[PDB]
RNA sequence: AUGUUAAGUGGAAAAGGAUGUGGGGUUGCACAGACAACUA
RNA sequence: GCACCUCGAUGUCGGCUCGUCGCAUCCUGGGGCUGUAGUCGGUCCCAAGGGUUGGGCUGUUCGCCCAUUAAAGCGGCACG
RNA sequence: GAUAAACGCUGAAAGCAUCUAAGUGUGAAGCCCACCUCAAGAUGAGAUUUCCCAUUUCUUUAAGAAAGUAAGACCCCUGAG
């Protein structure tokens, strides 16, 4: 693995506990944990780490980057947190925030409701705009594909939900 | 009676095919009736017997 | 949750507010009395055990009269368990009357459908008749009885046999009229049973 | 979605994979070139 | 017509026993009850005679499948009505009823006329760790087959 | 004793298709810095 | 095609009555692609719970026609 | 509630990409419940409430025989919902 031998430097805040296979990073945001598996070991010296492998195993690599990933993780998101922005096309449609209840208005006969768990918030600033913030980087994508997922955009105009960067391909709809 | 047999001598640490091989490496000639009866009726001589296959066919 | 016994009395008419004409079922239920309480800790489930109708005494025996002298009746000729009401708010002596309904009060009503007899399977069945000209010979038969290949009938080929005194229920049926003094109510439409046959109504359970 | 028993690149852009046993191809580039063996 | 011992209805002590199903595989483990409930480890087994021991069995829930046994190996049942199969089960009867699954594992490998039928009725199944036999004082016995 | 298979294959079937896994070979490009990824 | 089976007997087709099963799906449910603007459609995948009409003409199946319907499925069961 | 086709989120083997291998979701008139009826001969014969409480000889004292009874039931008679 080139993931797996890869270095994960923890900055300020870092308390890692162990508890047999419970990893539990923590910081000035959250303290997340998570559990991972026996075959690939902990590390020494604060403000660094390394994981290892006992190899002769048949696939030889793949454990190895997924345990080292998932840990690199946690750390960049409890010390920073991550973020995905969604944006509005499809003249007519808005969000509007009340606490953990996100109002959207596409299109429907009925506006529709969302209601965001302990670590998320949304941040609409704009009727365009709309913000997923929390710690854990599953939690958040599925949260934003869960919105995303109430109006996925048309190819002939473009309107509908999506992500800030999702690239549509546009059809030429003859006009009658 | 092979089925009592076999019973018998799992107890003494054994199964039936080892223990019919260790009795005919020591020259015993006892029918597999006897060898019944007297798993059934005398547990030290079948002990006694189990021990010489045992020994028999340590070597 | 609520519910009662009663008998059944009859079919009647009855003009509304408005002034229209609606048929009506008349029930009459005497006070029902609790005479035993069904708990967990005990029986292993939760249920009340409700008695109906008065009875004569030479017509009860020693084993009836213990079990209905803890709670100060008189011998009873129907005794049924009614399900699902927390229990609570119950206890053995307790009286259920009829002004436990009020009118409007969506209900499920149960019964014993009247007997027939021994009944063929045209009028049992809703099967159709073969022809009565034309050369027939085939008039009121229950039909061909299967195929050649498994060598037997399968089950549920139905047939002849006897006809009615089974157990139904029809829900969703509206109270239109409670009277205390009588201890009657008045629900809309028809009800299985005979006259003086045992009627019980519960609150419906598709709400 | 082509469910055919030739599953077969047909661009540049197609990758095949393996969701379950099932071999499948995948177009960022074509919809029309999705498939999946079968 | 000689002198060969045959055993008679109630001459053969019958010993209690318990067995624990925590990771051994379904078969493995039945097929070791099974012998036992037939008397086969005993000397004085005598074939138109019962002298198998009383067996209880603990821990059920976490008996052992391996493969994809645990989704795609299934029960069937027929009510002999028209169309009337039922396959609804698989290793759900692991989760819910944890002794129909070792009972009818158990019931497989015994003979299948009168004597085998009673033989069946010394089976003792629990899903947990705790059996309600304490007074009949029994035994551990111990797998490594 | 030493290996292989994850498909209940073992315990029915072909042309064709495929980064499934084991073993043996032939070579192009690599610390006078490789393939991939990111600037211009 | 063959002639194993039944010659001291195994009664043919349409209709009637009573159905049951398969899925290569006719309607209704869920989906991917479109040379999918919307309204209608084409095609492929998953799905057998229930449903699937009355007349005219012919002994007639088959077929053609009339008026409807969400639809007027195709086979096995001694061509039940 | 668990799923089919389909669609993911996070993620490496294979520094990238990728729904999958480890983890994590959505999803059908279908499947298991939900509604109605039958059901302990379910010989694995289940549970709760109430009612009733002792003569004579011995094979030998034994799950012994025979006799009169309790609670309760039936025969017999008037009938029908
Ligand atoms: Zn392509």
């Amino acid at each position: 693995s080139r993931i797996g031998n890869k270095v994960v430097v923890l900055p300020a805040g870092v308390e890692i506990k162990q508890d047999g296979n419970n990893i539990t990073v923590k910081g000035p945001k959250g303290e997340l944990t998570r559990e991972f598996s026996s075959d690939i070991k902990m590390n020494i010296e604060g403000n660094e780490v390394t994981f290892t492998r006992p190899n002769d195993s048949k696939e030889m690599k793949t454990i190895h980057g997924t345990t080292r990933a998932n840990f690199n993780n946690m750390v960049v998101g409890v010390s920073e947190g991550f973020q995905k922005a969604l944006e509005l096309i499809g003249v007519g449609y808005r969000a509007q925030v009340q606490g953990n209840k996100l109002t959207l208005n596409v299109g429907y006969s009925h506006p529709v409701e969302m209601t965001a768990p302990e670590g998320v918030t949304f941040e609409v600033p704009a009727n365009t705009q709309v913000i997923v913030k929390g710690i854990n980087k599953e939690v958040v994508g599925e949260l934003a594909a869960n919105i995303r997922g109430v109006r996925p955009p048309e190819p002939y105009k473009g309107k509908g939900i999506r992500y800030v960067g999702e690239f549509v391909r546009r059809k030429e709809g003859k006009t009658g | 009676w092979i089925a009592r047999i076999n019973a018998a001598a799992r107890m003494n640490g054994l199964s039936y095919s080892k223990l019919m091989h260790g009795l005919k490496l020591a020259e015993i000639d006892i029918n597999r009736k006897m060898l019944a009866d007297l798993a059934v009726n005398d547990a030290a001589a079948f002990t006694a017997l189990a021990e010489q296959a045992k020994d028999a066919l340590s070597k | 949750t609520k519910g009662i016994l009663g008998k059944k009395v009859g079919m009647t008419q009855i003009f509304t507010e408005s002034g229209e004409l609606i048929p009506v079922t008349v029930v009459e239920a005497t006070p029902n009395v609790v005479l035993q309480v069904k708990t967990v800790e005990t029986d292993g489930y939760e249920a009340i055990q409700v008695g109906y109708q008065d009875k004569r005494e030479v017509l009860s025996n020693k084993p009836a009269k213990g079990h209905v002298a803890k709670a100060n009746t008189a011998p009873k000729r129907f005794i049924k368990e009614f399900k699902n009401v927390e229990l609570g708010e119950y206890e053995v002596g307790k009286e259920i009357k009829v002004d436990v309904f009020q009118a409007g009060d969506v209900v499920d009503v149960t019964g014993t459908t009247k007997g027939k007899g021994f009944q063929g399977a045209i009028k049992r069945h809703g099967q159709s008749r073969g022809p009565m000209s034309h050369g027939s010979r085939y008039h009121r038969r229950p039909g061909s009885m299967g195929p050649v290949a498994p060598n037997r009938v399968f089950k549920n080929k139905r047939l002849a046999g006897r006809m009615g005194g089974d157990r139904v229920t029809i829900q969703n049926l509206e109270v239109v009229k409670v009277d205390v003094e009588r201890n009657v109510i008045l629900i809309k439409g028809n009800i299985p049973g005979a006259k003086k046959s045992l009627i019980t109504i519960k609150s419906a359970v598709k709400a | 979605m082509k469910v055919r028993p030739s599953v077969k690149p047909m661009c540049e852009h197609c990758k095949v994979i393996r969701r379950k046993g099932r071999v499948m191809v995948i177009c960022p580039a074509n919809p029309k070139h999705k498939q999946r063996q079968g | 017509m000689r002198t060969t011992y045959m055993a008679k209805a109630g001459e053969v002590e019958r010993k209690w026993y318990v067995v624990d199903a925590t990771d051994v595989p379904l078969g493995r483990l039945s097929a070791v009850v099974a012998s036992v409930l037939r008397g086969k480890n005993k000397p004085t087994f005598t074939p138109h005679v019962d002298t198998g021991d009383f067996v209880i069995v603990i821990n059920a829930d976490k008996v052992k499948l391996t493969g994809k046994k645990a989704t795609d190996k299934i029960y069937y049942r027929h009510s002999m009505y028209p169309g009337g199969l039922k396959s609804v089960t698989a290793g759900e009867l692991r989760d819910k009823n944890s002794r129909r699954l070792i009972e009818t594992s158990v019931k497989g490998m015994l003979p299948k006329n009168t004597l085998g039928r009673k033989q069946f009725t010394k089976l003792n199944v629990y899903g947990g760790a705790e059996h309600p036999h304490a007074a009949q004082q029994p035994e551990v016995l111990d797998i490594t087959n």
